[PDB]
């Protein structure tokens, strides 16, 4: 029916990257709910959530340029360097929103709670992302 | 023409996607970044020119070249999407200067964090132009 093949298989590669771009981010809202209603506050939940988001949508865009390469290759080859160095500078940046993360999953201690942490003795308010 | 129903649904679907995500942020104002109606459109420009291209192979296969090397098409689509992607890293760029200046910073090292930007991308277009 002068229809070249391989629109069906561009439709069913759509429809998976779409159901797998919804239960990633049915992932993100069940963490940040957890986050939220655990020990942290409304914030950093939200910016966690949306930074998720982004590397998803960063992620779809690097996948989906297996179909153009005059629409992401032009852009792909420098937003992966750009990201690579940054990583590489921002390293310490990672390590922090890693580390507060494992301490809103386990709670050594909670907002309100009176610690001492490597020598510096406080009640402490709320853990953020760094 | 008729024979391209590939390139004439593609484009047309580019535009629909432009349409509703304009009636969409109309209703309501989009998550994340405001650049997603800047992204929506850049997207929709590649496919676009990606189309343009292929009825210019159509064109030459099918109807007299007027002694134009196929290529040239090609090449001004890129382009047009560089500039495109330079313009809106640009603009993103004096977002984040302006945030920079007036929120805690001065102004010397507002501009000079710019330009330093601004090399950076330039650096990457003559990488990628390459
Ligand atoms: C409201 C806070 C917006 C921040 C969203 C995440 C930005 C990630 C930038 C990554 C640069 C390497
Ligand atoms: C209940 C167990 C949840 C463990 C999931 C951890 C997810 C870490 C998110 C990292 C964000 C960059
Ligand atoms: C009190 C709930 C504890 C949940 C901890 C789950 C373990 C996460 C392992 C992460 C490995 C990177
Ligand atoms: C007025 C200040 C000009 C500095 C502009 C950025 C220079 C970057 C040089 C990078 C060398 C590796
Ligand atoms: C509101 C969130 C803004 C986050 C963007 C960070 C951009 C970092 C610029 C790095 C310059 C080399």
């Amino acid at each position: 029916k002068f229809i070249t093949p391989g629109v069906i298989d561009f439709i069913c590669t759509s429809l998976i990257a779409v159901i797998l771009t919804i239960k990633l981010f049915l992932l993100i809202n069940q963490f940040e709910k957890q986050q939220a209603a655990k020990g942290r506050d409304i914030t950093s939940a939200r910016i966690m959530s949306r930074i998720i988001k982004i590397t998803i949508i960063v992620v779809l865009v690097l996948l989906y340029g297996e179909h153009f390469g005059v629409q992401t290759a032009s852009v792909i080859a420098v937003l992966g360097a750009a990201g690579l160095a940054v990583g590489l500078a921002l390293q310490g940046s990672l390590s922090n929103l890693a580390a507060g993360v494992l301490l809103v999953m386990f709670r050594p201690f909670r907002a309100g709670e009176y610690v001492d942490l490597g020598g510096v003795a406080g009640t402490v308010l709320s853990v953020q992302i760094f | 023409f008729t024979n391209n129903a590939l390139n004439l649904v593609i484009i047309f679907g580019s535009c629909a996607a432009l349409i509703l995500m304009s009636f969409w942020f109309r209703r309501g104002n989009r998550k994340r970044k405001g650049f997603l109606f800047h992204a929506v459109q850049f997207l929709i420009y590649t496919i676009i020119i990606s189309a343009v291209g292929s009825i210019i192979n159509y064109v030459i296969e099918n109807y007299k070249l007027k002694f134009i090397t196929p290529g040239v098409i090609d090449f001004i689509c890129t382009s047009l999407i560089a500039v495109i992607l330079t313009i809106k890293l640009f603009l993103l760029i004096n977002q984040f200067e302006k945030q920079q200046a007036a929120k805690g910073r001065d102004i010397t090292s507002a501009r000079i964090m710019s330009r330093i930007i601004k090399i950076t991308i330039i650096v990457v277009l003559v990488l990628l132009y390459g």
